[PDB]
């Protein structure tokens, strides 16, 4: 695994009515590294062979 | 041999160094430094001794 | 290494002191740190 | 708490449950803590 989840940071930013009409006041002004979609990127190695 | 080596100078623990960016600094801290040739172990073998 | 602030001709890295400091070359850095897995070197 | 997308497409392109909790850790002694403010511990 990597050293801090990972970097994909879908920098998202907010939500509300109509269509999740958005702008969550407690905003997160484009704060939003979301669990960057998916698995946590990483590689392998047969650490036993 | 401290008293026969012309160019010996003792080095304290914080100022010793074998891995830059390759082992934490003074503890189990992560991957500290940048890179560099070793300092401390003072080889005891090889054509240079 | 020492991602530090201010660089200066005849000087450069600015470790820091009562007023301001500066290191010197018999021991600059070699194996010191960022260690916030993240210190992105920004401006300055 | 639903969120968004730079591609504003002001639409919930991504939401994850947020769920408080009560963290123990019987086994860990943070060795460089620099709480909800820090990370990188």
């Amino acid at each position: 695994f990597p050293l801090g989840g990972s970097a994909a940071t879908d920098t998202y930013s907010g939500i509300k009515a109509n269509g999740q009409t958005w702008t969550a006041d407690d905003n997160y002004a484009d704060r939003g590294a979301e669990i960057e979609s998916g698995n946590i990127f990483a590689m392998e190695i047969n650490l036993a062979a | 041999n401290t008293t026969t080596y012309k160019e010996y100078q003792n080095v304290t623990l914080p100022f010793q160094h074998n891995n830059s960016g390759f082992v934490g600094y003074m503890g189990p801290t992560m991957r500290e430094g940048q890179a560099y040739p070793a300092n401390y172990p003072y080889p005891l073998i090889g054509q240079t001794a | 290494p020492f991602i530090g602030t201010n660089i200066n001709k005849d000087n450069g890295i600015q470790i820091g002191t009562d007023t301001t400091n500066q290191p010197i070359y018999a021991d600059k850095t070699y194996q010191p740190e960022p260690t916030q897995w993240n210190s992105e070197v920004g401006a300055a | 708490q639903f969120f968004a997308l730079p591609s504003t497409p002001n639409e919930p392109k991504a939401v994850l449950y947020a769920e408080n909790v009560s963290i123990e850790a019987p086994d860990t002694h943070l060795v460089y803590k620099p709480s909800a403010d820090l990370l990188t511990q």
